[PDB]
């Protein structure tokens, strides 16, 4: 497929990694809380 | 309590969604080992799986420990925030799945 | 004869597909006049509509003129070729529609 | 949407214009035939 599509897809995956890392920081620091 | 269970259940629904997504990446990648960006996609999705597993276990810890008992507003606002983040995540995943369906078909 | 009618009918099915696609671009564009690339998309799809109309009328001409009668192999190979081109076109349109659905939702 | 997707979409539209132009050249030159 046209790598524009693939690069946008990978960018979505990276956005997802970042959002889940936010979830994790919240989960850890709330467990501490 | 009900909110913690509902959110954790949402997390696990999301994890199952991701597992289907990665089975699909497994098929696709297995067809084309030629692409190291498919290697990436696989790796990133697996990282996400590990992190969601860790968060599910962290809230399992928290949930059972809280069951062990009868300040809360901060936890409730954190619940609102985690729910909003989860919403963003599911939106991203559905967009990803649509692109992936375009790409496979 | 049957092949000419079948191909022309395929052409008109494709034209209806395009008309749905352009109604959808009409909605989307109407929401965002802000984008001149949506202006393009609309213009390109309209060009395609006009060209397909012209080709449908050209084969209407040819089809009725041939009905007016009772060398053919070249027309048959042209039929094979136009069918293959039509297949490519429909594949492109379905891919376009999938991207458009990703983009609207 | 991410303009990579939009540019790929427009490229699809252009491929479609080219294929239909091929159809038309064939139709015209076969009508002449």
């Amino acid at each position: 497929g046209d790598p524009k599509v693939v690069e946008t897809y990978v960018e979505l995956l990276k956005r997802h990694e970042k959002a889940v890392k936010e979830l994790l920081e919240i989960a850890k620091t709330h467990a501490k809380k | 309590l009900y909110k913690l269970k509902t959110f954790l259940e949402n997390l696990r629904r999301h994890l199952d969604r991701l597992d289907k997504h990665i089975k699909q990446l497994r098929d696709i990648l297995s067809e084309n080992p030629e692409d190291e960006r498919v290697k990436d996609a696989i790796d990133l999705s697996e990282r996400s799986v590990r992190i969601v597993k860790t968060v599910i276990k962290i809230f399992e810890d928290s949930v059972r420990k809280k069951e062990k008992r009868p300040d809360d507003k901060e936890l409730d606002k954190l619940l609102d925030t985690l729910e909003k983040i989860l919403q963003t995540a599911t939106k991203i995943i559905d967009d990803a799945n649509k692109l992936l369906e375009y790409l496979r078909r």
